RNA sequence: AUUUUG
């Protein structure tokens, strides 16, 4: 499965994940699950693009996300 | 459930702003409605005016609630 | 599918998407999900402030349609824009 | 008489269908589905703003784009009765 | 190992909570489910318009779980 | 179903429902199904005024879907059960 | 010609993504799974409102809002 | 991955 692979290979790695709003986090990918929920160290959030707000740990609801990017 | 409402009189409010005024005939698992002798109730402050309408089936996604009269 | 897509064949058709955009193409495939191959497609672009169709297209030759968001399939032959009968 | 009955009795008549962004199809219903899908025949669109209209031999709606439909109410009476 | 994780181990922890809406939520997280619907007590909310914040406080509040954007356990 | 037993203890209780779409009803929960559907009595809209055709109603009916908040009065014994619960589920499901 | 074999002959070339809002992708067609999101690499993403573009090195798009994939990449 | 977890 070539998504599953992907992310197996940037799981660890610093990712950009754009949400369908275009708020960015910028995070340590630490796993993710079939809906696409994720969990982040290390997040940076971007709003256009100012950083608005940092957090040790993240919990990402699946359906918003748009894409992940490797860094 | 809608049960209890059924053959009653109901105002449907729906996602888009719209008040829908009429007789409850049926709904199911979805709630999907399906009202009869429905108007159209539009509302501008505290004055409104009707519109006769008919029979509606209401996609239950789009109905925010249901109140009866 | 209550649609049989095999009647539209080699017909150009008209597609409407969640969200508003609006192609033609000529329909050369699909599959039971509703997922099309169209060839020659123009897509009719919309204005950004009113949502409504501006009158440009864009070319975009052979094309994959999602049938997860098509909302509207229509044959060209016979459609004509009408004034308010 | 469950909503999705009446819509399957409704086949062969005229419907009106209002999707979710305010779009109206009036025309004969051709046929319908448990998703709420549907085929009509003979069909006027009207844009939301009522401004723009179009008339289209015939054209599918997929299910999840409705708002709500029309019918009317002799197709009810006729329904109950058989 | 698996994102929700992150939520379980938040648990009677004052949680943050970012919502569609642009609506945030700060409260202590008593019960959660696969959904994300969750109650928070003693919570507080900041609902921005534009500029603008309000403020509005509650002692008991179920989230119904499809508004969730993000959930960040505390520091 | 954690929060849908949640909810059946909440049942004759007030609670103040928050839809989606920014109104609040406030009344007497008096049903609540698999969906988080709700019944509610006696109910009282938050701004009124804003909501007239709202006036002559007195029981409704809410689809769990619309709904962003609920909330309601805190109770200790209601806080740490729920919190049981829901640890329970864990080391179950 | 079935769609999702269309796609399939793909993978290696350039391929371009139209989604139902004002953003579009293009770049090499890595591949995809059942639900068609997608993997591209070397991709460069258009906002067709701003006309801003960015690049990414690798990227998995989520299928949800794709309305449109067009082989051979954009012009 | 077609209405109550997009």
């Amino acid at each position: 499965s070539s998504p599953n692979e992907f992310l197996n290979k940037v799981i660890g790695k610093k990712v950009l994940i754009r949400l369908s709003s275009g708020v960015d986090y910028k995070g340590i990918l630490s796993c993710l699950d079939g809906y696409m929920n994720l969990a982040l160290e290390r997040t940076e959030e971007y709003v256009n693009g100012k950083k608005t707000n940092v957090y040790g740990d993240a919990f990402i609801r699946g359906n918003n996300v748009l894409y992940v990017s490797a860094l | 459930s809608l049960v209890d409402y059924v053959d009653r009189k109901v105002i449907v409010v729906l996602r888009d702003g719209k008040k829908l005024i009429g007789i409850l005939r049926s709904f199911d698992q979805f709630a999907n409605l399906m009202l009869q002798y429905t108007i159209e109730r539009i509302y501008v402050d505290d004055m409104y005016g009707d519109i006769d309408r008919g029979v509606y089936i209401v996609r239950g996604e789009n109905v925010v609630l249901l109140g009866e009269l | 599918s209550i649609l049989d897509l095999s009647r539209y064949q080699d017909q150009r058709i008209q597609a409407t998407f969640t969200g508003g955009r609006q192609i033609t193409g000529i329909l050369k495939g699909f599959d039971q999900l509703m997922n099309l191959v169209l060839d020659d497609v123009e897509e009719q672009l919309r204005n950004p402030e009113d949502g409504k169709l501006t009158g440009a297209i864009r070319k975009l030759g052979l094309v994959v349609v999602r049938g997860t968001t098509l909302v509207l399939i229509a044959p060209m032959d016979g459609s004509e824009e009408i004034p308010n009968p | 008489m469950l909503p999705l009955t009446l819509l399957n009795a409704t086949q062969g008549r005229p419907i009106l269908v209002e999707l979710k962004n305010g779009e109206t199809f009036n025309g004969h219903l051709e046929n319908c589905d448990n998703y709420m899908n549907l085929t009509l025949r003979e069909v006027i669109r009207t844009m939301p703003d009522g401004d723009k209209f179009f008339r289209l031999p015939e054209c599918y709606i997929r299910g999840n784009n409705i708002k709500y439909l029309r019918i009317q109410d002799e197709v009810l009476s006729q329904v109950a009765k058989q | 190992a698996e994102p929700l994780d992150l939520v379980r181990l938040s648990l009677d922890e004052i949680v943050y909570v970012k919502l569609r809406g642009d609506r945030e939520l700060n409260g202590r997280l008593h019960a959660y489910d696969e959904h994300l619907n969750m109650v928070l007590g003693d919570a507080e909310e900041i609902v921005t318009i534009f500029l603008k914040t309000i403020r509005k406080h509650y002692e008991m509040l179920f989230v119904r779980g499809d508004s969730v954007i993000l959930i960040a356990p505390p520091r | 179903m954690l929060f849908y037993s949640f909810f059946k203890t909440l049942i004759d209780t007030e609670v103040t429902v928050e839809l989606k779409n920014d109104m609040s009803i406030r009344g007497i929960l008096k049903s609540v199904d698999q969906f988080l559907n709700v019944k509610l009595e006696n109910i009282s809209v938050v701004d009124a005024s804003k909501y007239p055709h709202m006036a002559a109603v007195k029981d409704l009916f809410i689809r769990g879907s619309v709904v962003r908040y609920v909330h309601m009065s805190s109770a200790y014994v209601d806080t740490i059960l729920l919190a049981d619960a829901c640890r329970r589920d864990l080391a179950n499901n | 010609i079935l769609p999702l074999e269309l796609i399939d002959k793909c993978i290696g070339s350039n391929l371009w993504v139209i989604m139902k809002s004002e953003r579009e992708f293009a770049g090499t067609l890595v591949g995809f799974d059942d639900y068609v999101n997608i993997v591209l690499k070397d991709v460069t993403e258009y906002d067709t409102v701003t006309g801003v573009t960015e690049k990414h090195s690798e990227m998995l798009l989520n299928g949800n809002g794709m309305c449109m994939l067009i082989p051979g990449g954009k012009p």
